[PDB]
């Protein structure tokens, strides 16, 4: 009895792929080929998306070296097969999901059970093609991928006939027409641009005038500027008058594949980064120069580091273009350093590229199973060579990159064995061990990072592991669920490679001010970098400026469905993450909020608060009020609304309910309040046919005129309003539901409501409403005081207040808002939204799945091996920009620092500090400063607080000039430096040598 | 000339430019077409991200070009 999703478990994806992708992903079976790291990291990401089934086909015995990136292998499982071993792991990821194995691929004919087959690098050329003819022309869509070192490709194939029902995932454009002119001009309301481009199609409502445009017919769009786009001609249809409402509307693109067997001599690129796009048709050539290699050599790859083999494969791709000078282009030489590279490093298997090719080519999956998002359309290749080290430091020869007989032996291949060794004696801080954090840890598990007795890692995270996490938090299981998210996953990459026993400290503190006694000096001093595992700005700027002022790289990354970018902060080198600025939330104005909603997201940022108040605030008032004897006296000099809180205790305390009964009631008194007497009043100030000073119609463009409610228990959304209300209603004040056990009933409430006289609406007649935010706001005070009850009248009466909880269905949170929301777009002609939009929207989900964050952390440890290296050349890093949709990837070398200078002194307007040791006495660093910098102090401050100043009399010179720096901000704040404190930020203003006013560094006091 | 500007949803955007205008010029026409100030604006082209105060002609940029505004994201 299928057709229906687990939205507690794949909530955060589902508002990424969206419930028919989902359906049509849970009707495909994939088969995998290949289960070394390629292929268990694609399979886990499908595994976690959730398919009908998986299956595995891998056959060879495991080896020491399959583990560099086979995170689900051990040494124990050395000599069996990696498919049979494999699959236990994978089924454990999601229990939605048969994971089975294919004993043998003798009969290609088996490979018709599956809808989507994927061959990884353990799957030869000659192969791959047959295979690939075999499902091209049966219907069967096909993708392949190959990593070799610090290269990578991937090949897509959907067939000859493949729909893609939605190009990118992105919210269909919507917006507020004015005018429609006869030759199809339709001009947007004011100021808001329609968004559209070329060659998107839309379809209109509530256009009066041109009846059948709005009866669901697509329009071509032409843009003519931003505020904008013509149709094509409407004459036909009538004459504009008012309104309308156009909404973008996505139509199917029918697209065609071509096979392997074509595309290999004749190849369809889509690029991974521009700077890079002369490789593409160069690696094509070598990575079939590959398969020519081992065909002639009995299946192997050409030899680590070796200066023969690479000139055979150098030979090899120049016969491929002597041959056809077409992939190339016309006189167009071989890259023979590249090719080189690519022989030199084909035995590799680096943890960062298998992790980006596996969440592109397990996207890429998805895609094929649903026609959601667009294909990539048909060859990607990549590399990552800058992270090659500078070999003056860690130089590459057959010697030092020869297997030592472990599991790092595919890494030291590319990179060395010294270099390795650096790796596992870095110390690291993750901060954060949710979805990046938990690749990022099986990365460096893979990696060996902090495995030397000199490394180390510190991950803390604050959170525990919930259920909707288990959908791209690799590392938990459901039995996990409630525990810390740091310490399990510390536990979990440590059977996965058990070199990081004892070396993981799992930490469970919030990063932040109120933890600067645990994560000090001493800390931070000691780590090599630190990397962000975050979900939230303010971490990510807080870490920001601690590594700027402990001077430590830091890896930065962030994700948004398929979007998602790295960064790299490199001391005294680049712009820290704070330089730049991101686009804010945009806020809703107030009085669109309170009076005009035209959106879902106006009704429910209003239920919202709505929320907030009837069931928080308002009882944590009551709470004070009983509890603080200085309550009235302190609201009434601190609050700007007064009057809101002490009717809201008022109100809380003369109402009190005695049973559920009184709920119900209370609920459905709120609901005439709310969607009936409240819209009555707007439109006795604005009735329906109000006009402006003008003598145009009040009630146009943003603004709906609403009509009341009249209350009716068939409506879903006046039912749970009032069951929703109810139920909170009376877990504020300890009673128990009639609900609390099972299911309301219809009937039940309906006998409470159909004896209750509902108080008739008389007017108020001096009421203002407030039209615009520009517009102004317009002793009864002593009459509320004196209506309080004395609080030992009610001596230990506590109302509970709510704790909004989104992520439980049983709390009635999300049904009180959806409800709320819904019933006041029913007031507005606003159409409803249901639970899962009104969760996402109230509860600022962040949408998110394990493709996109796999792919970024990969790109994040692409990044690293440049940390380690220490490199200074800017030109060497790469911040990257991805959407898996697009597919698109780009990067950009970092921005560098700015730089300054005062005197003849060049410095980092970000890195640079003076760093005085000692609580230095003030008169000592004003010497200091003009002595040793040329600088004449002008002002020195300590946070808010000013300290000393070249404007000074001598009266008050004499007063700090002698003083410590701690006695000093003592003199000044009336605070000691709490005990704690071991450096102080002074900011300065000065004076050059000339007498002019310069930028200078900041200073730091070591006390 | 013309040049393209890439958003990272895919959308693209059209501009007339000449070869020494600022980047600071073109971030201002990409204002009038989008409405994002140019200081939240992050181009890249060709493996470099565009400074303020550059020109076109310092990056290379011929026509036809295809510049990308891609962003930050703050989920992990
Ligand atoms: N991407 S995800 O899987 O949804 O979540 C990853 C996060 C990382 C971890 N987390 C988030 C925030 C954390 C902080 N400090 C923050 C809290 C607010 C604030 C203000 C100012 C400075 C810092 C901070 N510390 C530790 N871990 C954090 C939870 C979740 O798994
Ligand atoms: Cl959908
Ligand atoms: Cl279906
Ligand atoms: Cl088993
Ligand atoms: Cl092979
Ligand atoms: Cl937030
Ligand atoms: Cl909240
Ligand atoms: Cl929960
Ligand atoms: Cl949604």
């Amino acid at each position: 009895a299928a057709g229906e999703i687990d939205e507690s478990l794949y909530s955060r994806q589902l508002y990424v792929l969206g419930k028919e992708a989902m359906l049509k992903m849970q009707t495909s079976n994939v088969l995998i080929l290949g289960l070394k790291g390629l292929g268990v990291e694609i399979a886990k990401n499908v595994v976690l998306a959730g398919v009908k089934s998986m299956t595995v086909f891998d056959p060879e015995p495991v080896q020491l070296a399959d583990l560099s990136t086979q995170f689900f292998l051990t040494e124990k499982d050395i000599g069996q097969k990696r498919g049979d071993v494999t699959r236990a792991k994978l089924a454990e990821l999601n229990a939605y999901v048969p994971v089975n194995v294919l004993d043998s691929l003798d009969d290609v004919t088996q490979l018709s059970q599956f809808q989507v087959v994927v061959a990884t690098d353990t799957v030869s050329l000659e192969d791959k093609v047959k295979i690939n003819e075999f499902c091209h022309s049966s219907g069967i869509r096909f993708i392949s991928s190959e990593t070799r070192g610090l290269f990578g490709n991937t090949f897509v194939d959907l067939g000859d006939e493949f729909t893609v029902l939605d190009p990118t995932g992105e919210e269909p454009r919507t917006g507020m027409v004015s005018d429609i002119e006869p030759d199809g001009t339709v001009t947007m309301l004011d100021d808001n641009r329609h968004g559209l481009e070329d060659g998107n199609f839309v379809r209109f409502s509530e256009v009066e005038g041109l009846d059948k445009l709005n009866d669901g017919t697509l329009f071509k769009v032409e843009v003519l500027g931003p505020f904008a786009f013509r149709i094509g001609s409407v004459k036909e249809y009538g004459e504009y008058k008012k309104g309308g409402i156009f909404t973008e509307v996505k139509v199917p693109r029918k697209i065609s594949f071509k096979s392997l067997k074509q595309q290999l001599s004749n190849p369809e690129f889509v690029f991974s980064d521009f700077a890079k796009f002369d490789r593409a048709a160069q690696l094509h050539l070598g990575f079939q120069a590959l398969h020519q290699f081992a065909v002639r050599h009995n299946g192997e790859l050409p030899r680590t580091m070796n200066d023969e083999d690479a000139n055979e494969l150098i030979k090899l791709v120049t016969d491929l273009s002597v041959q056809q000078p077409e992939v190339l282009g016309e006189g167009v030489d071989v890259n023979e350093d590249l090719i080189k590279e690519l022989s030199y490093q084909a035995r590799g298997d680096i943890p960062g590229v298998v992790a980006f090719f596996g969440g592109l080519v397990a996207q890429e999956v998805l895609k094929a199973c649903s026609g959601k998002f667009t294909p990539l359309k048909q060859f990607m290749y990549f590399d990552s060579l800058e992270s090659l080290p500078d070999p003056k430091n860690f130089p590459r020869n057959e010697k030092t990159t020869q297997p030592v007989n472990s599991r790092y032996d595919n890494q030291i291949a590319v990179f060395g064995l010294d270099f390795q060794k650096k790796i596992a004696n870095s110390k690291v801080f993750l901060v954060g061990s949710g979805a990046i954090g938990c690749e990022m840890l099986k990365n460096w598990a893979l990696l060996g990072l902090g495995s030397g007795s000199d490394g180390y890692i510190v991950v803390t995270d604050n959170d525990s592991i919930e259920k909707s996490n288990l959908n791209r938090q690799f590392l938990f299981r459901p039995k996990d669920v409630g525990k810390n998210k740091s310490e399990v996953a510390a536990e979990a990459v440590c059977a996965m490679n058990p070199d990081l026993k004892g070396k993981i400290n799992a930490k469970i503190d919030k990063v932040g001010p109120e933890t600067e006694e645990i994560f000090n000096d001493s800390f931070w001093e000691s780590l090599d970098f630190v990397t962000n595992a975050l979900d939230n700005v303010d971490a990510r700027t807080y870490v920001d400026r601690r590594c700027v002022f402990y001077r430590k790289p830091l890896l930065e990354s962030g994700t948004l469905g398929t979007k998602g970018n790295t960064q790299v902060i490199i001391p005294r080198l680049t712009e820290s993450y704070s330089s730049s600025r991101d686009p804010p939330e945009k806020s809703i104005p107030l009085c669109t909020l309170r009076s005009f909603p035209n959106k879902i997201d106006h009704t429910i940022a209003w239920a919202k608060s709505l929320f907030q108040g009837y069931f928080t605030d308002s009882a944590e008032n009551v709470n004070m009020y009983l509890t603080q004897p200085n309550f009235v006296e302190q609201t009434l000099k601190q609050s700007g609304d007064v009057k809101g809180v002490l009717e809201s205790i008022s109100d809380s305390l003369s109402s009190k309910p005695h049973n559920f009964e009184d709920c119900i009631k209370w609920a459905r008194l709120e609901f005439e309040k709310k969607f009936n007497h409240d819209i009555k009043q707007l439109l006795f100030n604005f009735p329906k046919d109000a006009k402006t000073s003008n003598g145009e119609p009040f009630w146009s463009g943003a603004k709906r005129a609403p009509t009341p409610l009249e209350f009716d228990i068939y409506n879903n959304d006046h039912f749970h309003f009032v069951v929703a209300g109810a139920s909170l209603r009376a877990y504020n004040y300890g009673i128990k539901s009639d609900d609390s056990n099972s299911k309301p009933n219809v009937d039940e409430y309906k006998s409470v409501i159909d004896h209750m006289i509902i108080p008739e609406f008389t007017p108020n007649a001096n009421l203002k409403i407030q039209v615009n935010d520009d517009d102004p706001d317009p002793d009864e005070i002593d009459q509320l005081v004196s209506s309080l009850p004395d609080p030992s009248t009610l001596a230990g009466f506590k109302l509970e207040p709510v704790d909004f909880e989104k992520d439980d269905d049983t709390n009635h949170h999300i049904e009180f808002i959806t409800a709320c929301s819904n019933c006041r777009a029913q007031n507005y002609f606003i159409e409803t939204a249901d639970r899962q939009k009104t969760k996402f929207i109230a509860g600022r989900i962040i949408p998110a799945i394990a493709t996109t964050t796999s792919l970024v952390t990969g790109l994040v440890n692409l990044e690293l091996y440049k940390l380690i290296d220490n490199k200074t050349d800017i030109e060497q890093y790469k911040n990257g920009f991805v959407n898996l949709a697009l597919p698109f990837f780009g990067f950009s070398e970092p921005i560098a620092s700015p730089k300054g200078e005062y005197n003849n002194k060049k410095y980092d307007k970000i890195w640079d500090r003076f760093d005085i040791k000692g609580d230095i006495k003030l008169s000592d660093l004003i010497e200091h400063f003009e002595k040793d910098e040329g600088l004449e102090i002008t002002m020195l401050s300590y946070g808010v607080s000013l300290l000393y100043a070249s404007f000074f009399p001598p009266k008050k010179l004499k007063e700090r000039l002698n003083l410590p720096i701690t006695q000093l901000v003592k003199l000044v704040t009336k605070k000691d430096i709490p005990a704690h404190v071991s450096t102080m930020i002074l900011e300065i203003c000065a004076d050059d040598k000339e007498g002019e006013d310069v930028e200078v560094p900041f200073i730091t006091i070591h006390l | 000339m013309q040049i393209f500007v890439k958003t990272l949803t895919g959308k693209t955007i059209t501009l007339e430019v000449e070869s020494s205008d600022t980047i600071d010029n073109v971030k201002s026409k990409i204002q009038d077409k989008e409405g994002i100030p140019p200081d939240q604006q992050r181009l890249i082209f060709a493996g470099k991200q565009l400074e303020d105060g550059r020109t076109l002609s310092d990056y290379n940029i011929q026509k036809e070009s295809t510049l990308h505004l891609v962003l930050r994201l703050r989920g992990g």
